[PDB]
């Protein structure tokens, strides 16, 4: 879940 | 007494809801009832008015370059869904304690939650005969969506069916803010590691939601109960929505699903 992970950290 | 903290929570949520979701129910109803005297949405009932409405609705998201109507509409719908997920995610971050949860759980709550929330988001844009598109610039009819070829003709109907029932509860943005937070923090999602801190936060939100509904809708009784029963139906209803999308991903070579949407539909139920 690279994008979902990325939206949550950024 | 401790109600003040729940009222504070409800307002904190409404304030971040306003920041996260540009098109509110208030604006959508204003447009749908003509309360505001901005120029009405361009109504789209068929292939021809789809074509004629192109100045206002602006289906230019196919920018490598086009295809049959069903695909162009579905990708229009798909585009907005991606942004909806970006919005729900920002809103989740504002829910107190959520970002302190395990990042796998953050992901899992959103993975299952977004779909349930999107159905509620569509309701705000809907009446019995159609849906607002292009940030209120357009209005696509329910008949037109139905009349599309399979598998696309039945994609939006379940949302229309739900929307008719859901909108009858006559919730506003301040109710919806807390309702969305409750959905996101369900501790019975598949594959959750730490259920306890999810359930602790959700305890507060349901208390906040119960209070809000009594204060904001004192005339209307068992609204809290009516609302939880919808929330449980919603979970049931989303299991069909996932299956139709598997088919579209696997069958329709003309188009493709946005990677993000592939993440949230992957390995679900
Ligand atoms: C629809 C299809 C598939 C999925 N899915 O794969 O999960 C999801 C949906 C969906 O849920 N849509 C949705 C969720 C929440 C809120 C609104 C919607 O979509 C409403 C809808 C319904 C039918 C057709 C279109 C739409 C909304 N889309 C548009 O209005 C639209 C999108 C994109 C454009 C082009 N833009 C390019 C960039 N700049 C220039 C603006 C215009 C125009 C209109």
């Amino acid at each position: 879940h690279k994008i979902l992970h990325r939206l949550l950290q950024e | 007494p401790e109600s003040a903290d729940l009222r504070a929570l409800a307002k904190h949520l409404y304030d971040s809801y306003i920041k996260s979701f540009p098109l509110t129910k208030a604006k959508a109803r204003a447009i749908l009832t003509g309360k505001t005297t901005d120029k009405s949405p361009f109504v789209i009932y068929d292939m021809n008015s789809l074509m004629m409405g192109e100045d206002k609705i602006k289906f230019k998201h196919i920018t490598p370059l086009s295809k049959e109507v069903a695909i162009r509409i579905f990708q229009g719908c798909q585009f907005r869904s991606v942004e909806a997920v970006q919005e729900i995610t920002e809103y989740a971050k504002s829910i107190p304690g959520f970002v302190n949860l395990d990042l796998n759980d953050q992901v899992t709550l959103l993975k299952y939650g977004v779909h349930e929330i999107i159905y509620t988001m569509l309701a705000s844009l809907m009446n019995k005969d159609g849906v607002l598109i292009s940030e209120g610039q357009g209005f696509m009819t329910r008949e037109f969506l139905k009349s599309l070829r399979k598998p696309f003709g039945d994609f939006m109907e379940p949302k229309f069916e739900f929307a008719v029932k859901f909108n009858a509860l006559e919730l506003d943005d301040s109710d919806l803010a807390i309702f969305i937070a409750v959905i996101i923090l369900s501790g019975d999602r598949p594959g959750l590691l730490n259920v306890k801190p999810i359930e602790d936060i959700q305890d507060n939100l349901l208390q906040a939601l119960e209070l809000q509904l009594k204060l904001n809708h004192p005339e209307s009784s068992q609204l809290f109960a009516k609302l939880l029963q919808k929330m449980t139906d919603l979970r049931q209803i989303v299991t069909e929505h996932v299956q139709l999308l598997q088919v579209i991903k696997k069958t329709e070579t003309d188009m493709s699903l946005h990677p993000l949407l592939q993440e949230i539909y992957k390995d679900l139920y």
